[PDB]
């Protein structure tokens, strides 16, 4: 279920849903697993930010296990094209595209809670008929992990050798090794 | 001739806690007897006026000034008010009142007019309601800042001499204003809300943002402090108006200390008025120092300024004064501070 | 002989600065006006037509000044209105006719020599129409309807010198045709109906435009781009708009320009402030440092020229509350430090 709210304003009282009044305050949720549906109507929410104000800061905070990458790089591609600096923050978990989201966020306007986890791996896969197509789809998966180590060392500002390294496998790293690690930059333990 | 520290020396006796605000005026006063006194033929001409605006909380002294101002000030003085004045020779009221009051007090004189000093008080009352231009035509709001756009900038308004015998003189009286000054000055209501909007951007509900560590911040005094034009335009003023107004005064909002001496320093405090009303009784009053730190808790809370602080005293010796005529055989009355709490009775001396 | 525009213009770039588009179509008009009348009119050309200018331009833009010392330079006689009191159907108010009475008290009720006069009018826009019509509009669309009378050309009845009662019952007739008119004032808002037509638009997809600085299209640049179809949207009738064809756009204000505003023309804040203290036996000096800082916090108050005093008034205020008191002071000296508050300005004695 999704609770109801009301904001007083000066013409009047309006009701708003809980997900709804956040929008009016640049904030969006990035919740469960990334898909077509969910990505395409983040998309959506970040446009019109942006035609209402280009010069307020957008704030994203993720929440998610990843999924399909396709549907994350049109959200990577719209987060560094707009002029807006968009904020991530890392709430409970931050898979490989989770993570890749959050890194690509503003220099110096990324956080992640005190006991928030990331976890970096390589693409996921597969295919099945003709040794020809195997091959097709095969050398198409490599250049998105090349593709993807690029962008991560860019952010993280590690060389792409390292990358290369931690990303052969599942590699779990909590929050204070994330800013020792250049993929974010502070800590939001309390507010002040 | 008269020196800011003499003047202000004047003021203090009067008002307290406007250090700032005297200032602003003290120059006023002494420019403007300079600007008059020289004969004006030197090679800088045309010298520049620069009128005031006074902003503050309500009952900080602001109307007080104007009064007290007039008592040492020798040249004319005028208190009018912007409540009445209509545009465009409405029944209401006309402009051109304030010159022809200015001779009442002038005896229509109109070389020594054009050197007085005026004062306007509540002149938030004709802003306007809406940042854009009202659809209809608003006769005591935008309207009214236009029509004295060529006063206080300089300009010739009729004045009829006198009033007239009857219909036969049917004339008018020109008279200039481009040397006399102008003192605009009323407490503006909701400013607080349009500078907090300016000054912090946050409205925020997410971390990032940064909501108010208290409930009771960024208080009303401080945010006058910051005040520009461009936050008036806003509230409600057109910039062609605060132009003709550059200085912005600021008073800051009473403090419970300053209240203290206000009830002592002044000659017209709220002790002494009512130690003279016995006085003529044969009864005196007294007022222990334990009894005015209680008062000042308490007239804060009313968020009315030093005008709220009647009800304080009254409140409290209302009984007291309508049983003291009908006794007799007294001669001083003491009133500590549980009296004003209401758990006690005002201690009597008999003779 | 009359005087040519360069002559004319370099008078007024003494007292103005950063109109130079503005200066020549006055310049043009008043050398017209002198011109036109000057010669009999019975040529080949008859029946000469008069151009209007209608003088827009940002608060604090030279407007009003422009005026003033164009009447100290010309001959002919010259007033200066306003259309705050003017009032339609002969109310209490004011009439239209009055402007012409007033005009004959300083051509000395000449009329041959009054026909020939300037006439000035600020706060134009006041009278602008309202399309809510709640009324039992004097100041709107009625005084519009009374001044093209004027304009057009025609007489009309003035009781000279106001007559010594009502023996007399007598007035002047003191034709307008020949007279010629400068209706201007700073309109607000001018920029938003303007704006709707540039602007296009702000589609929120890719492809389309949005604003993304802050501030876009600029008054200064704005103005140049208006139009006679965009003042009827703010409520002029196009009938007085059709009597003024010709129209000047002023730029608000140069941050180079004010720096000259403070040193070049003789009417200078600072020649004022600097006579202020002559009398005093005190010097004031401004280093260029100070004036380049003024000019920042000038143009973010968006008051024009009017509203530099506030930034040098808030300053000395200090200064000239202690500087009669103090003694044996010969000099100030002010640097751009005591214009932010954080030091306070130098004094030298003697
Ligand atoms: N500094 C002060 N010292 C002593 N009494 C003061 C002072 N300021 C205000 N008062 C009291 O407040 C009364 C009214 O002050 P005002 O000048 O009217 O204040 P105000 O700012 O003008 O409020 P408004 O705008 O006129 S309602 C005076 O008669 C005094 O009794
Ligand atoms: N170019 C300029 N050079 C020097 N001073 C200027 C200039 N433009 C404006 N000023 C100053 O601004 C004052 C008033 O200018 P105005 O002519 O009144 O401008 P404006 O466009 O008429 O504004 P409004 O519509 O009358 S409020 C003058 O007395 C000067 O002190």
């Amino acid at each position: 279920l999704v609770p109801m709210v009301i904001e007083q304003t000066s013409r009047g009282e309006r009701s708003f849903d809980i997900y709804s009044r956040l929008l009016k305050e640049r904030v969006i949720f990035l919740t469960g697993q990334v898909e077509d549906h969910m990505a395409n109507l983040i998309v959506a929410q970040m446009l019109f930010l942006e035609a209402e104000n280009p010069e307020k800061d957008i704030y994203l905070y993720i929440n998610s296990p990843g999924g399909v990458i396709t549907a994350g790089m049109s959200i990577y591609d719209t987060m560094q094209f707009i002029k807006p600096d968009v904020s991530t923050i890392c709430m409970g978990q931050a898979a490989s595209m989770g993570a890749f989201l959050l890194t690509a966020g503003a220099k110096g306007k990324r956080f992640c809670l005190p006991n928030s986890r990331v976890m970096i791996h390589q693409p996921l896969g597969g295919y099945q008929g003709q040794a020809t197509d195997i091959e097709i789809h095969a050398r198409e998966i490599l250049k998105v992990k090349g593709r993807m180590n690029e962008l991560m060392a860019l952010h993280t500002g590690q060389s792409l050798e390292q990358i290369e390294r931690d990303t052969e496998r599942d590699r779990f790293l909590s929050a204070p090794e994330a800013v020792e690690y250049g993929l974010v930059d502070s800590i939001l333990t309390h507010r002040n | 001739l008269p020196t800011p520290h003499e003047i202000r020396n004047h003021l203090d006796d009067y008002v307290i806690g406007q250090e700032q605000a005297k200032k602003v005026l003290a120059v006023a006063v002494y420019n403007h007897y300079k600007r008059l006194r020289n004969g004006d033929t030197s090679n800088g001409v045309e010298l520049g006026k620069s009128n005031i605006l006074l902003i503050g909380p309500t009952g900080s002294g602001k109307t007080l000034l104007a009064e007290t101002l007039a008592r040492l000030l020798d040249v004319p003085f005028t208190m009018a008010d912007a409540t009445t004045l209509t545009e465009a020779g409405y029944v209401g009221e006309d402009v051109e009142n304030i010159i022809q009051k200015l001779l009442q007090k002038s005896d229509y004189d109109v070389q020594k007019a054009q050197r007085g000093i005026v004062y306007i008080d509540q002149i938030d009352k004709i802003s306007r309601k809406s940042d854009n231009p009202s659809i209809t035509r608003d006769v005591s709001g935008e309207g009214v800042q236009q029509a004295l756009l060529k006063l206080i900038e300089g300009t010739v308004a009729a004045v009829p001499p006198q009033g007239g015998r009857k219909h036969p003189q049917q004339e008018f009286l020109q008279v200039d204003t481009s040397k006399i000054l102008f003192i605009c000055g009323g407490a503006f209501a909701g400013l607080d809300k349009v500078i907090s909007h300016r000054v912090e951007t946050g409205s925020g509900i997410g971390f990032g943002a940064t909501v108010k560590a208290k409930s009771d911040k960024a208080s009303e005094g401080e945010l006058l402090a910051q005040v520009e034009p461009e936050d008036l335009i806003k509230f409600g003023l057109i910039p062609e108006f605060i132009g003709r107004l550059p200085v912005v005064a600021t008073l800051n909002e009473l403090s419970e200390e300053a209240l203290i001496q206000i009830l002592k320093e002044p000659k017209n405090a709220l002790t002494k008025q009512y130690q003279a009303l016995f006085n003529l009784e044969g009864v005196d009053l007294e007022f222990r120092d334990e009894a005015l730190d209680a008062i000042a808790k308490k007239a804060m809370a009313r968020k009315t300024g030093a005008r709220g602080l009647r009800s304080i005293v009254e409140a409290a010796l209302l009984d007291t004064m309508y049983d003291l005529p009908s006794m007799e055989d007294v001669e001083k009355v003491v009133i500590d501070e549980s009296v004003i709490d209401g758990q006690s009775e005002p201690l009597l001396i008999y003779g």
